[PDB]
């Protein structure tokens, strides 16, 4: 069993440098690149007493590759794997795809090809990017379509960072988001999402970080993305494979947009005063304010859910916990899937970073919930797009790249068809 | 005083690249004014079928404009459509064949034919010019030395071209010779969707000035006959290399035309003609004293459903526009 | 990587350009001789984006100083940092323009443009990858407006894919040190709107207003005014010079801030701007400086933004700070001023941040603003142009160099087109 | 948490406001430079309720000093604690009012109010949660009564939900240092009764009577009078600055002391007030100081309370004390003076206590009193206003600034409405 993880854009590599420091600390791998079958799925054996990750950090702008090369994790990462471009994407879906995209994909597509030949147990893929700009929308979408025609059958786990309703960083983000989702709807088997304002809510009420930064945001992202693959790295009472997220969560091949949320999140001084057992974390993960994406699940219905635990978590009590969740009539499951639960247990506990904001805990859970609650989020994203599309705002840049008004309307009606399906399936 | 911009649709037969793929014929005609595509209406003035020959299109669309442009008013005939829609076949066509010749030879023939029927006192002075857009520069094809021309305004603040190769002509055969020189120097590239992919918006101008010796009344008329390119889908056509740079410039022209034609349909205040230089020379056509007649081109194949529907609503929003004639 | 070729045209352009190389040289830690003495390694990492490696670890700037008089270069060369520039870049004529747009555009510039185009060509080919051109000129005078606009058109046709940055100061009715300023202003904007993809519309009276109210300096000279406008040039080019949590290249700013191709005339700003005595009585935190950026006083243009509405604004922050405070502050400024932001865009505030702040300050931010209030400065130049043009006043000097009055009428039509365009989206 | 924005208008308002920041700075332990040197941790816990955190652990006060002359700020800035205030807050005009209500309300204030409203807006947005406004002004003169009342009306419409505290000194017939005092007094109370929810009616002659009889100082200057009125300002705001067994916010005092919306003109007081030689011959216990608070001598207004009846009185105690002694003392004062308390309210004595007394005293208490005796001071101002108005004396200077005599008649009708209202509940 093995897997490879690529990173795209500023959002990807800032997760990449932040998550791989956590992976090397779990397996006792020092930052200098050295210290049995637990680290094999992410790290290779480099001859004798040395390892290397199976990853590639690619970005068109060189601002982010040079600091990783001259950072503290210089010897851990391979220097040739750190790919750097020549020209910036400039928050344009077209520019990072066609002009700058076409001249660099030939290096990375052949690189990951030969990087798979030394591998033998490639279960799938998981990518890290953000459709809020150009590199994570244009270059990523070109990568997904050219990988699906080559491999196709293998899974792809998309982890994109979407914008909040009112809070945002860019101003032309819905154009990049609506254009790239036209290609991501059919080529992605599953795609987890994260919001930028909701994650601030996680650290505000619970962790009490009144002045957080993107470094603190990525550390709890590392807990999420490492928990889903914790079953493959270590043994457990009920192991779950990476392909389990395709069968048990995707009821239909185009409805593959689940939410995400994680618990417990607690500070140092609060960790010793709060009791930690499976009950409150099962009550807290379904809490609407503790979600990683701004969607009200009370308005919608859950299609599918999967619970994976870590640490000393016995199976007799967690089955009682979900039984209390089913009889709770606050939330409501859909009639098309009454047995909407997938339980998973792992003995390896959650680790902590030296000097990190998160405290140590004997157990944890990662809740990925499939629901129709993202339909109102997409309609709101489409609603704000119609105001700018009617005035032809920010259109002269994209048509100056080579595109035209055709795919603008194709992305609109395709997003309208996505809304037509989520209202039909929720009946 | 005010006349609506007449819009007409022309579908073609399926090309060789479409029938072998297995594209279905979606074009459904309901009379001349209405056309239906996937069970929804699109109203125009006159919709031409695929069996309509070259001469039949000219008799219906650009027949009356020869009388309007010679009476004293201005007139413009330009087409909109994506790649392989049938624009160059409509305007240029094949000149050496009498049947396959397009509009702009038929326009020149009708102008000279009407002059021979008029009395001797009407003195005509026809002078032609021809240029295109390439690498964001106005290149004249009649003279290959100059590569960039500036757009200046006349006395009434109407924009027009300065420095163009203004050739004074006498006989109609000389005009056909310059049209042969125009097509020979035209930079036409090859791609997967159309072998004769014209990568430039070619403008043919005929400044027809006339004066009667008896009444001593002078009249002028600007006759722009434009052949526009089409927005090529890079996923369908595969525009890589230098042709991708050509896709930038031609799409800027029609997207700029999409801005002003939508600004005129909604009825904005500014009407941004200054977005691109192609909108400047087309400024008199859409908002001047010209009797403009757009002719939208569409393909009946199922492979191009999304772009063909965009071309019909491009014409519907053109229907609600009126010129200040 | 992403080299930017600097260019300095006109008297004021050479002065603010000289201050631009002075202030960034202290940020990177460069001596006046040209040797490196910086304290951090990140200063040397992106030193090649403006400078070039030379023998003895010397770093020469890519500054092409152009002027139609020789005395201007003597003051710049004899400055504190005048010895670092290359002698080959100092290319200049003998006869000045005398505040005439026609001389610098047809006669004095045409004989000199062939010499300077060879200088920028060799500098652009020696780089690894060209990003854009950073111009400093003035709409007043003849050498800044006439020749400075002409070289951009030659660079536009030569490099149509590359961006064009222009930090262009322009006159005002209250502070007017030139009689023939509206003719030079009205003719220059006709060339800027078609060629330049970026234009920072700076006003002189606002810099006098900034130094008087918020700074309250006793004796502001031209050198103090250059320190304000030079800091804005260093602030926009921060992301491609030091690392940051959210990088934004100069092209990334263009895609966010240029919603239409002609609406590229912005209203720059800089903060914190405090006096020497009012520094102890102020906190350097992020929420207090944010409201200072959106204030009418801090902006470097005479147009009050409350008379119009913002098209799209950018705030390039600097220094170690909380991203939540930056993300929450940009929300409340547009929420409680929703009348002054367009409803047909859901979010108008672009943002960016860097890790390495300026030397001497812990945190800072630079304001770039696109708004419909900028048309107020154009129409007052227009009515000044129309007042002098309607009786053909001061035109016979322009006609001596072969210039026609039709081009004045064409520039007047473009000036009417500019004010009507900003009124459409208001 | 519950920030209060301070404001100082007029000459006397700046003087008593300057003493207010001086006396509380010693309670919190702040140096004149602005650094903290307090002994207890509770002093720093609620320091943000007036001050703001700055660099170097410096604490700047939120004091907006406004005056229509520049010389007043020079005396305040050159004081002992003048260097702690922010230079940006010192906003002022050039031409004084010359003791004219019309100048400071129509001409001199209107040109300056646009500048000061921007100063209070940024200070109110920077706080965590706004509680109220603490004003110091005088009914005498033009800048205190005219401009000081005008800014409250602008703040009233901007913040209608927030309370408004006004410590307003007013003239008297025995001590009158101004010829045009009743016109300024009669016009100001018309604006105060509709806008201000709280008003501490202080009289100057009572402060002279307090310093003469109970304190028996030899040479009382204006600075000694400011120490008395400044202590009352620090006493009302004690509960939201230090912990206490029974906390009472400034809004909590308003609900208890304002039975009707117009009856918000109170009679403040302070105790203990002892001489230097009579300190050893006195016990600091609670029953002896309580009867001193209800005595006519200790009250800071010329109206004898025995000529009327108390509507509702508040005693904000300070220091470690027995709650039973406080609860039993408030009973006997109203029992044996039941004729001087209204029968249509069962209990008129509000009370509160704090744990941290003032520096230099072990126990203390501050008296706030609502009574019908305050109407005596209004009618003597009314008959002075009616005596000068019935022949149009000294009105032509007011009419120069566009003011009409109808507003004088309207202020006279409101003055008749005030004295009749207090007579209803007597
Ligand atoms: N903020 C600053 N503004 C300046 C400075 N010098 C001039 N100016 C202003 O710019 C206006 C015109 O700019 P210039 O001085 O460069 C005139 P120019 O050199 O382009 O033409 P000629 O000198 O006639 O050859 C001028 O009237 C000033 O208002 C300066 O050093 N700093
Ligand atoms: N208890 C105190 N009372 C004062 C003090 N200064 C003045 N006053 C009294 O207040 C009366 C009027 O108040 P002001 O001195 O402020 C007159 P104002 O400054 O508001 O108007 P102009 O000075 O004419 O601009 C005045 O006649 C005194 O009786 C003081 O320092 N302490
Ligand atoms: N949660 C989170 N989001 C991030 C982080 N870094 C970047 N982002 C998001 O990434 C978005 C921008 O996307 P990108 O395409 O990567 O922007 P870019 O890489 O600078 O691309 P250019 O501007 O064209 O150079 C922003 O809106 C952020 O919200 C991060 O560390 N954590
Ligand atoms: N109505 C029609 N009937 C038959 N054939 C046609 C018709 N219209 C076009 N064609 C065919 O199309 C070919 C010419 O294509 P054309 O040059 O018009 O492409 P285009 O869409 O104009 O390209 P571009 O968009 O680059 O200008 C001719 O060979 C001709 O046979």
């Amino acid at each position: 069993r093995e897997c490879i993880s690529i990173h795209v854009g500023q959002a990807g590599v800032q997760i990449g440098n932040a998550c791989w420091e956590l992976y090397c600390l779990e397996h006792g791998i020092q930052p200098d690149g050295q210290m049995d079958d637990s680290f094999n799925t992410f790290f290779s054996e480099t001859g004798a007493g040395k390892h290397v990750p199976r990853a590639v950090f690619v970005d068109l702008e060189p601002t982010v590759i040079d600091e990783v090369r001259t950072g503290t994790y210089r010897q851990l990462f391979h220097p040739e794997q750190l790919i750097t471009g020549k020209e910036d994407a400039a928050n344009n879906y077209a520019r990072g795809h066609y002009t700058i995209g076409k001249e660099i994909i030939d290096l990375v597509l052949d690189r990951i090809r030969k990087l798979a030949d030394q591998c033998t147990g490639l279960q799938g893929f998981l990518v890290f990017h953000s459709f809020g700009g150009g590199t994570g929308s244009g270059f990523t979408s070109l990568l997904m379509e050219r990988l699906s025609v080559d491999y196709g059958k293998k899974s792809k786990l998309e982890f994109s960072i979407y914008p909040a309703p009112q809070v945002s960083t860019a101003v032309v983000e819905p154009y990049n988001s609506i254009l790239t989702t036209h290609t991501t709807l059919e080529h992605s088997d599953c795609a987890f999402m994260v919001d930028n304002e909701a994650i601030y809510d996680i650290c505000r009420r619970n962790l009490d970080i009144e002045r957080p930064t993107y470094t603190n945001l990525n550390r709890l992202i590392s807990q999420i993305v490492s928990s889903i693959t914790a079953s493959l790295r270590f043994d457990g009472a009920l192991n779950v494979d990476l392909t389990e997220f395709q069968t048990n969560l995707v009821p239909y091949p185009r409805i593959h947009f689940p939410l995400a949320t994680y618990a417990p999140v607690i500070s140092a001084e609060k960790a010793y005063h709060e009791q930690l057992t499976v009950a409150e974390i099962t009550n807290a993960c379904f809490e609407p304010a503790n979600q990683m994406v701004k969607c009200d699940p009370r308005h919608g219905k859950y299609m599918a859910c999967c619970l994976l635990y870590r640490g000393d978590v016995v199976p007799k009590d967690v089955n009682a916990a979900i039984a209390t969740i089913k009889t709770k009539r606050t939330i409501q499951f859909v009639d098309w899937c009454p047995t909407g639960f997938k339980v998973g247990i792992n003995y390896q506990p959650p680790t902590v970073v030296p000097g990190g904001d998160l405290a140590k805990v004997q157990r944890a859970v990662c809740m990925l919930s499939n629901t129709t609650a993202i339909a109102e989020a997409w309609a709101r994203l489409d609603h704000k797009f119609d105001l700018m599309y009617a005035k032809r705002a920010f259109v002269h840049w994209y048509v100056g790249e080579g595109m035209e008004e055709g795919e603008f309307s194709e992305a609109r009606e395709d997003m309208a068809a996505l809304e037509k399906d989520y209202e039909e399936v929720g009946a | 005083a005010e006349c609506n911009i007449k819009v007409m649709c022309r579908f073609r037969p399926l090309n060789e690249s479409e029938v072998n793929r297995g594209d279905k014929y979606i074009a459904k005609f309901q009379g001349e004014d209405t056309v239906v595509i996937a069970s929804k209406p699109y109203a125009f003035d006159r919709v031409f079928q695929s069996s309509t020959s070259q001469e039949q299109v000219y008799n219906d669309c650009a027949k009356k404009i020869v009388k309007d442009v010679l009476e004293g008013y201005n007139g413009t005939i330009f087409a909109y459509g994506q790649t392989s829609s049938g624009k160059t076949h409509t305007m240029e066509g094949k000149l050496h064949d009498p049947e396959g010749m397009g509009i702009i030879p038929r326009i020149v023939q009708d102008i000279f034919n009407y002059i021979y029927s008029m009395d001797e006192n009407l003195e005509f002075h026809i002078k032609v010019s021809y240029f295109e857009i390439y690498l964001d520069k106005i290149r004249d094809l009649l003279d290959v030395s100059k590569t960039n021309l500036s757009v200046h305004e006349d006395k009434n603040r109407v924009p027009y071209v300065k420095g163009c190769t203004e050739r004074f002509v006498c006989s109609p055969d000389e005009v056909m010779d310059t049209i042969d020189e125009g097509k020979s120097n035209r930079h036409v590239a090859v791609t997967n969707m159309n072998e004769h992919s014209s990568r430039s918006h070619s403008i043919f101008l005929i400044n027809v000035k006339q004066e009667n010796t008896q009444t001593e009344q002078k009249l002028s008329g600007k006759l722009y006959l434009v052949d526009l390119a089409g927005s090529a889908k890079v996923s369908k056509t595969g525009a890589e290399g230098a042709v991708l740079d050509e896709a930038k410039n031609i799409n800027k022209s029609l997207s700029a035309l999409g801005n002003v034609i939508s600004a005129l349909a909604e009825g904005s205040t500014y009407v941004p003609y200054r977005d691109s230089k192609m909108t400047r020379i087309l400024q008199d056509s859409l908002g001047g004293n010209c009797r403009t007649t757009i002719v939208i081109c569409c393909s009946p194949s199922s492979y191009n459903e999304s772009e063909t529907k965009s071309t019909l609503l491009f014409g519907q929003r053109a229907k609600t526009i009126k010129n200040t004639v | 990587m992403r080299e930017i070729v600097h260019i300095q045209a006109g008297q004021c352009g050479n002065q603010i350009g000289a201050k631009f190389w002075e202030v960034i040289s202290d940020e990177h830690g460069i001596d006046p001789t040209g040797s490196y003495h910086g304290d951090s390694d990140l200063q040397l990492e992106r030193i090649n984006v403006y400078y070039n490696e030379a023998a003895g670890n010397k770093y020469v700037p890519r500054a092409i100083l152009v002027d139609l008089e020789p005395g201007t270069m003597d003051s710049v060369r004899s400055g504190p940092f005048g010895q670092i520039f290359r002698p080959d870049n100092f290319v200049f004529g003998q006869s000045g323009a005398g505040n005439n747009w026609a001389k610098g555009h047809y006669t004095e510039g045409a004989e000199l443009v062939d010499s300077v185009l060879d200088v920028v060509r060799k500098e652009s080919e020696s780089c690894d990858c060209l990003q854009g051109f950073q111009l400093t000129h003035s709409l007043g005078g003849g050498t800044g407006s006439g020749m400075g606009t002409l070289l951009i058109s030659k660079i536009r046709e030569e490099y149509p894919d590359r961006i064009m940055n222009t930090f262009s100061v322009m006159p005002s009715p209250k502070v007017s040190d030139t009689v023939v300023e509206p003719y030079n202003a009205t003719l220059s904007v006709h060339q800027l709107v078609e060629n330049t993809d970026e234009t920072y519309s700076i006003d002189n009276e606002a810099l006098y207003d900034i130094c008087f109210r918020t700074l309250k300096l006793t004796t502001p000279t031209y050198g103090d005014l250059n320190h304000l406008v030079s800091a804005t040039m260093s602030g926009v080019t921060t992301c491609l010079r030091f690392p940051g949590q959210l990088n934004a290249d100069l092209r990334k700013l263009a895609v966010n801030m240029v919603p239409f191709p002609r609406l590229h005339f912005f209203m720059p700003g800089f903060a914190p701007l405090t006096s020497r005595g009012s520094q102890q009585y102020r906190a350097l935190t992020v929420p207090e400086l944010t409201q200072q950026m959106f204030d009418s006083k801090n902006m470097m243009a005479a147009c009050d933004p409350r008379h119009g509405r913002y098209l799209t604004v950018a705030a390039i922050f600097r220094g170690r700070m909380s991203m939540k405070e930056v993300d929450e502050q940009m929300l409340n400024v547009q929420n409680k001023n929703s009348s002054y932001f367009v409803e047909w865009i859901p979010n108008n505030v672009k943002t960016a941040v860097c890790d390495i702040p300026p030397r001497g300050l812990k945190m800072s931010a630079t304001f770039i603003g696109n708004s419909t209030a900028i048309q107020e400065l154009f129409k007052r130049i227009s009515e000044q142009f129309t007042a002098m043009f309607r009786r053909k006043a001061f035109l016979h000097w322009y006609t001596g160099e072969g210039m026609d009055e039709m081009e004045f009428t064409e520039a007047e039509s473009n000036m009417n087109d500019l004010v009507s365009e900003y009124q459409q989206y208001q």
